[PDB]
C-alpha cells in the first residue's frame, strides 16, 4: 500500500491554475525519495519540513496540489505572497507545512499556435482564501451596475488563457507544480514514511 | 447602431434662466449607460452626468439629468454665462458607442459696441517683403459685425482674411481680427489704410485710418 | 493627482500612421479600460473605440474597424491608438478616456479625460512661425503678437509667461492661400502702462520645436 | 492585506527610553520574523535586529546590544520595539519591516529569505530636551491660475501633516519640507493653485494635524476683501 | 560587519534612457543581494530580491545581476515615477546591512517657475510677527535665486528656503521662501518684494505688494 505520488507528478495532464487539482493521500507509505532524489525539478522549498526528513515522519492525511502556471509565477506559490496567482487562483496559507515542486513543461503543454486549454483567473472581487478553489465562470462587475451576465463596460469575462508558446524566455513558458501539505490533526497517522 | 439625436441645434438664452436639452435614441438604452459631456472652447469633454441621473464628482446642483428609454434630458437650471458651451450625450451600452451630434448652449446679453483698433505692419515684417494691417474689434455683442478695409479711399476686396473669437466666459461677447496682406511694394505705393466697422451697436460706421510713415 | 496624459501634436503624410500615446496616473490602471474619440475641427464627437486594460480585449466601431489598432503597455501604464492609411479626413484631435478605479471598484463612466492630441495629415512640410509684433499707437490702449507662416496647427500663445491672461483674446488660425496658418493675439491694458509695464508674447510651435519670446514695444 | 501600522511620532528627552509599536494584521501574526530598521534624516538605512513572532526570540545588532530590547505580544499581533539611553544620534525614523518564510531546499538546508516585503508607514523620534509645542495656522490668501495656501508655524517636534478639503483636493497641492527656524521650532507651508474662476463658489479649508500636541486645526482660507 | 558601497551617490538621466548603479561588498556575500526603491518620505520597497529576482508587481523595467562582491541594477526603459532613492540590503551574514544609497534624478526640459507672493495675515500680525511668503511654482532645474527686497532694500540673514522634492510626474520643482520680521519692522516699511532668477526665465521676475 505506497502512496501514489507518481499518478500526481507524472499525469499526461494537469489542470489549470484557477480550476487546480487536489489528490487526498491516506493510509499509506509515502517513498518521498523519488520526489528529493530527483534533479528534473526547477523548483524544490520547503516549509516547516525538511523533504530529507519526509521518510522519517507521519501525518494524518497528505494532499497533492496539481496545476501549471507561467514560471515567472512560480515564485507566487509560497506563503504570505500576492500577484493574480496568488490572489485570485491558489493561495497558499501563512502556516504552511509542506514542499512545492515546479517543474519546467514547455516540451509537453507548448503548442507553436498556443496552448488555449490552461487557464488562469484574472478578475476576481475579494482574495481567495487558503486552499480555496473557485471555478465559477459569472461576469465580473467590476463598476456597481449589475452585469446581467453580459459584458461590456466594466463587466469582463473573469477567466484569460496562457496560450502557451514555445518563448525563448523561459520566464514565460509553461510549468508543472505539485504542493504538497502534510496535516497534522488530534488523530491517529495514516501517510508515514517508510522508515515509520 | 444607436442614432442619438440631440434636440435643439442650438440654444440661446440669458444668464440666469432654464436650459432644456433633449438626446433621443432610435431604440432603447439603458439608463445607467447614457452620460452627458459638456465641451468649453479649446478644452476636452467633461463628464457632467452619468447613469442618466447622477451628478459625477465635482458637478455644480444646478446640473441635473432625467429620462429613460429612448429620450433623455439634460437640465441647467441657474444658467450661468461660463455655461456656454457644446453639450454631447453618448450611449455606452450598445457598441458603437455612439454619440449625439451635440447642442450649443449660447449666452444671451445686451448690445456691446466694438472697440476698434489698427496696426500697421512692422518694420520686421516688412524687411521680409509682405506686409500685414490687422484691424481688431474687442468685445462685442452680437456676432454679426462687417469690417471693410480701404486704401487711399479704395475699397478691398479678396484681400483680407477675418477670425471671429468664440464667446467670452465672463462678459459673453465676441472679438474680431482682420488681416489684410499685402506685397511690400503694393504697401509702399499708398498713404492711408483704414479699417471701417459697421455693428448694430454704433450709429455709424466707425473708420480707423493710419497714414503710411506717420 | 488622477490624470491621464496624451502625446503631443503630431504631422503625418498621408497612408502613413499615427501613434497616439495616453499614459495613466494616480488611480488603478489595471482594473481600468479606455475608450478613443475623435473630433473634428468645430464638428462632433465621433467615438473610434476602446480596450479593457487588463485583458486587453478591443472593440472598434465599424468606420475604423480595418485602419485603429489600440493596445496597452502595463509596465508604463499607458494606452496607445495607432491609426493607419490615414486620409486627410482624420485630421482632428484624439482624446483618451478611461473611469477612475480603486483597487476594488470602477467608476461607473468616463469620468478621466486626457487633453487630447491634434493630428494633422497633409501633403505639406512642417513650417515655424514667424513673429511680428502689433504695437500700440501713440484710457485703455491696445497691443499683440502676429504669428504668421507656419504649419501646422497648433500654436500655442501666451503672455509674460502666463503671468498676464485678462483682456487677452488669441484668434483662432486661419488658412492662407499659401498653405500656412496665421494667427494674432491680442491684449488690451491700461493706457498708463505703456512707459512702465512690459509686455511680451511667448509662442510655441511643437511640430517644428520652435519657441520665441517676443518683446512688443510702443513706436 | 498584510498591514504593519506603527505608533505615532514622539519625542523623548535625552537619557530617556522610547518604545515603538507596531500591530500587525491580514495575515498569521505568528508565522513571520519581523525585523527593525532605522533612518536618520537624510541618512540611509541601519538594521537593528530581528524578533521571532513564535516564541519570541531575538537577535540584536551589536551598535545596539544592551540598549534594545525587542517584545512581541500575539494576544494583540504586536511587536514592540524599546530604546533606552537615548541620544542626539537615535533621532531616526523607525521601521518595522517583514520578511518571508524561511524555507528548506531539496538537499535539506535551511535557506533564509531576509528581503523585506512588507514594511510600516515609520515613527519619528525626536531625541531633544525642547518641550513639544502646538502650532499655530495661518491663511495664505489667494490673489488663469491663482494659488491659496496655509502656513503652519512653531510647532515641535516634527511631522505635522496637512490635507486640503478633508482630502477632496489633492491635485496642484504641495506641502514643503519644515524649517527650523532660528527659535528652535518648525514651520511649513502647504500651497495648492486653482482656477481663478473657482475663488467664488468653492471654499478652500486646510485640515492640519500636529499629533505629539493632540493639535487639529480646520482653516478656512479665503480671498482678501 | 560587510560593507555595501554604492555607486554613484546621485545621478541624472532623462526619461527613456538605461540606469545602471552598482553595489560592491566587502566580501562575498553570494547572491543575498536586494535592491529598494524609497520614493520622497515614504517606506524603501522592495524591488529585486536575491540580486536578480523581479518582486511580484514590480514593472519588468528593472533588472538586476550579480553574485560575490559585484552587483549591479538596471532600469530599461526610465520613467517619471522612478525618482527616488535606490538602496542595496545584504543578507549572507548578520547584521544585515544597506549600502549608502543612489538618489536618481530625472532631466527634462527647462520650465520657468510661476510667482507668487502673500502678505502676512491679519491673525498673525495680531501676534506681533510678520511671515511673507514667496511661491515657486513646478520649475526646472532645480536651482533658481529668491531675493527679498523691502522698499528695495535687499535683505539677507531674515529669511528661510524650503524646496519640495521632485514631483513623480512632470519632475519639476517648487520652492517657498519665507521672510519673518518682527511687527513693528514689517509696519515700517512698504513695498514688499520677491524676486526670482531662473534657467526658464530671459530676465529676473519680480512679484510685489504694498503694505497698504
Ligand atoms: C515519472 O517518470 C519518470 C520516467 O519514467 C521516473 O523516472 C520518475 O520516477 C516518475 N516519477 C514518479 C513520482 O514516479
Amino acid at each position: 500500500n505506497l502512496c501514489p505520488f507518481g499518478e500526481v507528478f507524472n499525469a499526461t495532464r494537469f489542470a489549470s491554475v484557477y480550476a487546480w487539482n487536489r489528490k487526498r493521500i491516506s493510509n499509506c507509505v509515502a517513498d518521498y525519495s523519488v520526489l528529493y532524489n530527483s534533479a528534473s525539478f526547477s523548483t524544490f522549498k520547503c516549509y516547516g519540513v525538511s523533504p530529507t526528513k519526509l521518510n522519517d515522519l507521519c501525518f494524518t492525511n497528505v494532499y497533492a496540489d496539481s496545476f501549471v502556471i507561467r514560471g515567472d509565477e512560480v515564485r507566487q506559490i509560497a506563503p504570505g505572497q500576492t500577484g493574480k496567482i496568488a490572489d485570485y487562483n491558489y493561495k497558499l496559507p501563512d502556516d504552511f507545512t509542506g514542499c512545492v515542486i515546479a517543474w519546467n513543461s514547455n516540451n509537453l503543454d507548448s503548442k507553436v499556435g498556443g496552448n488555449y486549454n490552461y487557464l488562469y483567473r484574472l478578475f476576481r472581487k475579494s482574495n481567495l482564501k487558503p486552499f480555496e478553489r473557485d471555478i465559477s465562470t459569472e461576469i465580473y462587475q467590476a463598476g456597481s451596475t449589475p452585469c446581467n451576465g453580459v459584458e461590456g463596460f466594466n463587466c469582463y469575462f473573469p477567466l484569460q488563457s496562457y496560450g502557451f508558446q514555445p518563448t525563448n524566455g523561459v520566464g514565460y513558458q509553461p510549468y508543472r507544480v505539485v504542493v504538497l501539505s502534510f496535516e497534522l490533526l488530534h488523530a491517529p497517522a495514516t501517510v508515514c514514511g517508510p522508515k515509520k | 447602431e444607436i442614432v442619438l439625436t440631440q434636440s435643439p441645434g442650438t440654444l440661446s438664452l440669458s444668464p440666469g434662466e432654464r436650459a432644456t436639452l433633449s438626446c433621443r435614441a432610435s431604440q432603447s438604452v439603458s439608463s445607467s449607460y447614457l452620460a452627458w459631456y459638456q465641451q468649453k472652447p479649446g478644452q476636452a469633454p467633461r463628464l457632467l452626468i452619468y447613469g442618466a441621473s447622477s451628478r459625477a464628482t465635482g458637478i455644480p446642483d444646478r446640473f441635473s439629468g432625467s429620462g429613460s428609454g429612448t429620450d433623455f434630458t439634460l437640465t441647467i437650471s441657474r444658467l450661468e454665462p461660463e455655461d456656454f458651451a457644446v453639450y454631447y450625450c453618448q450611449q455606452y451600452g450598445s457598441s458603437p458607442w455612439t454619440f449625439g451630434q451635440g447642442t450649443k448652449v449660447e449666452i444671451k446679453r445686451t448690445v456691446a459696441a466694438p472697440s476698434v483698433f489698427i496696426f500697421p505692419p512692422s518694420d520686421e515684417q516688412l524687411k521680409s517683403g509682405t506686409a500685414s494691417v490687422v484691424c481688431l474689434l474687442n468685445n462685442f455683442y452680437p456676432r454679426e459685425a462687417k469690417v471693410q478695409w480701404k486704401v487711399d479711399n479704395a475699397l478691398q476686396s479678396g484681400n483680407s482674411q477675418e477670425s471671429v473669437t468664440e464667446q467670452d466666459s465672463k462678459d459673453s461677447t465676441y472679438s474680431l481680427s482682420s488681416t489684410l496682406t499685402l506685397s511690400k511694394a503694393d504697401y509702399e505705393k499708398h498713404k492711408v489704410y483704414a479699417c471701417e466697422v459697421t455693428h448694430q451697436g454704433l450709429s455709424s460706421p466707425v473708420t480707423k485710418s493710419f497714414n503710411r510713415g506717420e | 493627482q488622477v490624470q491621464l496624459v496624451q502625446s503631443g501634436p503630431e504631422v503625418k503624410k498621408p497612408g502613413t500612421s499615427v501613434k497616439v500615446s495616453c499614459k495613466a496616473s494616480g488611480f488603478t490602471f489595471t482594473s481600468s479600460a479606455m475608450q478613443w474619440v475623435r473630433q473634428a475641427r468645430g464638428q462632433r464627437l465621433e467615438w473610434i473605440g476602446w480596450i479593457v486594460v487588463g485583458s486587453g480585449n478591443t472593440n472598434y466601431a465599424q468606420k475604423f474597424q480595418e485602419r485603429v489598432t489600440i493596445t496597452r503597455d502595463m509596465s508604463t501604464s499607458t494606452a496607445y491608438m495607432e491609426l493607419s492609411s490615414l486620409r486627410s479626413e482624420d485630421t482632428a484631435v484624439y482624446y483618451c478616456a478611461a473611469p477612475y478605479c480603486s483597487s476594488t471598484n470602477c467608476y461607473d463612466a468616463f469620468d478621466i479625460w486626457g487633453q487630447g492630441t491634434m493630428v494633422t495629415v497633409s501633403s505639406a512640410s512642417t513650417k515655424g512661425p514667424s513673429v511680428f509684433p502689433l504695437a500700440p499707437s501713440s484710457g485703455t490702449a491696445a497691443l499683440g503678437c502676429l504669428v504668421k507662416d507656419y504649419f501646422p496647427e497648433p500654436v500655442t500663445v501666451s503672455w509674460n509667461s502666463g503671468a498676464l491672461t485678462s483682456g487677452v483674446h488669441t484668434f483662432p488660425a486661419v488658412l492662407q492661400s499659401s498653405g500656412l496658418y496665421s494667427l494674432s493675439s491680442v491684449v488690451t491694458v491700461p493706457s498708463s502702462s505703456l512707459g512702465t509695464q512690459t509686455y511680451i508674447c511667448n509662442v510655441n510651435h511643437k511640430p517644428s520645436n520652435t519657441k520665441v519670446d517676443k518683446k512688443v514695444e510702443p513706436k
